[PDB]
DNA sequence: ATCAATATCCACCTGCAGATTCTACCAAAAGTGTATTTGGAAACTGCTCCATCAAAAGGCATGTTCAGCTGAATTCAGCTGAACATGCCTTTTGATGGAGCAGTTTCCAAATACACTTTTGGTAGAATCTGCAGGTGGATATTGAT
DNA sequence: ATCAATATCCACCTGCAGATTCTACCAAAAGTGTATTTGGAAACTGCTCCATCAAAAGGCATGTTCAGCTGAATTCAGCTGAACATGCCTTTTGATGGAGCAGTTTCCAAATACACTTTTGGTAGAATCTGCAGGTGGATATTGAT
């Protein structure tokens, strides 16, 4: 049993291009991309919590890590989407 | 009391200072347009480093940029600095 | 029973992201909002890349995104190209680019 | 005839001098002002440890010296002894800074 | 008999290979080279085929990027012909 | 003698994809030298990973990790 | 109880095995740490320190100086192929550069 | 307030290697930075190694592999010698 | 430049193999409900450093003059590298067969974690020790005019 | 070839800022005993790899011909280095006052822990239908007379 992000990438693809598919190799590219960004953000959040002597990684460390790892405008949009998701989840 | 507003300080990076930097880099002859170009390059570099350092400062809920904020920002760009831990 | 992804309005898996944070030797504890936030960011980036790559595939009269379309989408976007500056895309070519001085007369 | 060195002799003396030593080459107070101005444009009323400004200056000068090394190699590659903006631009392009 | 002028076919080849994505080194020679080099680090090794394919993708991408930088170095010197000193300058600036 | 399997036409195609129009005759051997160094470094680290896992089969992931250690992240082989 | 003996002395080391163990434990590297891992790591850190100090002290003696300064560390690192490779992206504050003048710039 | 550093161990090794040589405070700061940098490089690669192979424990084997991955050719062999020696001595003591 | 001849590339097509998408089963992972603990925020202080200014001497920035040597522009021959025809050898493609390695499960000794207690090495700050900066003066090597 | 001018190299010296040693407290490492996790050996399986053989096309090696690029030689206007007067702004050390960083205590929102249920994501085979040969026709670009 090997896990991947394939079904989630495909769901987002159907949201964005309902009549478009994806080849197996491109899906592999996407899995590499998701794992890469996960490790970048999570590692920076780990370093942030450790620098400040905190035991817990919170959405604040994730947000700061996003501001550090992502270029300018992409960072703003990602922060908007993260805070949005967190507030939606909290109200639900 | 408060500092008078800081303006136009990239010009503090003077032509003689740029020349000395180039000398340490082994440069013998310098075209007249190098100085403005060097100022632009330096300003971009310093902006990027300071932006990341200040991000570290603000995450720590501090108002004082520390040497370690700068060190983390420099490591952040793949430029490990020794001597300020 | 409702999944945390659906509570957050997300397609990417909040539960899996939370577990991977717990198991990645990142910190002793993970807060409830962190996997939601991280999954949302990952979904947003995936959506941007798939939007642009699907546009490239439609322009090429193809149903399926292939690595070449992902390469086009990444390298033609300044911030994505910066983000993935040191990344190699297998079977992604290069952008067509011929230095002007090499063109004839 | 008052004594004059030929163009290039003093420049080579300066290369030897500054490659022998390690002191910072930008004036300290102007660099301080530059750092504080730039930081003020990101967040107001910031304070700095003095060692933080010194770390920034050491990093900036090391960066610029290395860049000038690469720029010099680019100028010599083109059969010149004079560094020009396009040498800096080629060095930064190859380095991945663009 | 028809002959294209020097440079015309080279530009056609540039356009062709920048349009496509297939690997440009023959597979068997690369496989042989990989196994020879690996034997000098640890003996009696096996390779997944995908491992050799990953090595080839990485090698060809590296070489293509290096040739881009080499080309910029040659053009910087007001030439259109890449030479060993261009590769050497590109690798020096890169930190290799 | 396997580095000579990297033929002049293959190196030329690689240069073409890199936008090169004209190639000096000494490039090919130089390219071979460069390629050898590159492969050596990557393969060394990959085999170390293989040797740490007590395996005798180099996997795609060994190569991916070796490429990452060298700052050249490769997508597509996870 | 038995007489207290430090792990550093048991290992024949100058660098502190206990401190390295604690730093491994608290650095979120793994759930568990083996008994030999901090010994090995402390030994490697001590050895690398010994190499850099050997070369920096030699450079300091060549300059007829008793005390190592950052310039000597920079000399030691940049004149040694493997140390310079290891610390390739490292800036040494107050280290300067090696004397190097491209031949084409010398007078003719 | 208690600030820890590697200074006393650096100084012991310095006296071991150059009995009549000292070190300035700034050079000692570079040395402390060096030790922490190498610590993080080795420990991070060891963490990743254990994770790739699904091991809960970082052992001297992960440290050794990390050292081989970090260090240029000959320094790696030397460091491995000193680490292995230290571990065997520690185990017999 | 126009005009003919010639070569290559791109868009289209059909047939169909193969890759992708769809479907259904199930072990494992996520979710739930409840109980319990705890990290870290909030509030409160106490010092540590930072911001800003002040004085004064001198080191250094700036602008200017003038001339040497460099970059820029140009020309051109020879030698290199491109283009192309020819023939052959390696690589590719396909088929078969095993050995060998990657995984899997389990059970017990061995290894590592953790609470509590004892001991001591490491640190902060004080007291002491000192090398090297920062001066002088003289020897020597380099530079440039003549 | 000299000879002046100027820089650089060495050797000397001492006082004090900076480095080292000394001192005593205490936070952290070591010792002890107990609890919990794990690594690995012993078999066992079933995919992947490797070895081997065979034919054929397709890419490569080779030789020939020549276009055109690179490197050499030349020239010159003007840019940039060297030197200097002038004057200011940096540097160094200290004062003032408070902002903010850091230590401490208290307690709650939020996290972990655990038993059990619900849901999901992976997988293999079937069903679907895209993309690729391998052909055409037309667009586009190149090349040679003129
Ligand atoms: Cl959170
Ligand atoms: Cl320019
Ligand atoms: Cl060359
Ligand atoms: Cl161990
Ligand atoms: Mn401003
Ligand atoms: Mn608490
Ligand atoms: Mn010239
Ligand atoms: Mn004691
Ligand atoms: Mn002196
Ligand atoms: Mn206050
Ligand atoms: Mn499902
Ligand atoms: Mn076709």
């Amino acid at each position: 049993r090997k896990e991947s992000y394939s079904i989630y990438v495909y769901k987002v693809l159907k949201q964005v291009h309902p009549d478009t598919g994806i080849s197996s190799k491109a899906m592999g590219i996407m899995n590499s991309f998701v794992n890469d960004i996960f490790e970048r953000i999570a590692g920076e959040a780990s370093r942030l919590a450790h620098y400040n002597k905190r035991s817990t990684i919170t959405s604040r460390e994730i947000q700061t890590a996003v501001r550090l790892m992502l270029p300018g405008e992409m960072a703003k949009h990602a922060v908007s989407e993260g805070t949005k998701a967190v507030t939606k989840y909290t109200s639900a | 009391r408060h500092r008078k507003v800081l303006r136009d300080n990239i010009q503090g990076i003077t032509k003689p200072a740029i020349r000395r930097l180039a000398r340490r880099g082994g440069v013998k002859r310098i075209s007249g347009l190098i100085y403005e170009e060097t100022r632009g390059v330096l300003k971009v570099f310093l902006e990027n480093v300071i932006r990341d350092a200040v991000t570290y400062t603000e995450h720590a809920k501090r108002k004082t940029v520390t040497a370690m904020d700068v060190v983390y920002a420099l490591k952040r760009q793949g430029r490990t600095l020794y001597g300020f831990g | 029973a409702k999944t945390r992804s659906s509570r957050a309005g997300l397609q990417f898996p909040v539960g899996r992201v939370h577990r991977l944070l717990r198991k990645g030797n990142y910190s002793e504890r993970v807060g409830a909002g962190a996997p939601v936030y991280l999954a949302a960011v990952l979904e947003y980036l995936t959506a941007e890349i798939l939007e642009m790559a699907g546009n490239a595939a439609r322009d090429n009269k193809k149903t399926r995104i292939i690595p070449r379309h992902l390469q086009m989408a990444i390298r033609n976007d300044e911030e994505l190209n910066k983000l993935l500056g040191r990344v190699t895309i297998a079977q992604g070519g290069v952008l067509p680019n011929i230095q002007a001085v090499l063109l004839p007369k | 005839k008052p004594h004059r060195y030929r163009p290039g002799t003093v420049a080579l003396r300066e290369i030897r001098r500054y490659q022998k030593s390690t002191e910072l080459l930008i004036r300290k107070l102007p660099f301080q002002r530059l750092v504080r101005e730039i930081a003020q444009d990101f967040k107001t009323d910031l304070r700095f440890q003095s060692s933080a400004v010194m770390a920034l200056q050491e990093a900036c000068e090391a960066y610029l010296v290395g860049l000038f090394e690469d720029t010099n190699l680019c100028a010599i590659h083109a059969k010149r002894v004079t560094i020009m903006p396009k040498d800096i631009q080629l060095a930064r392009r190859i380095r991945g800074e663009r």
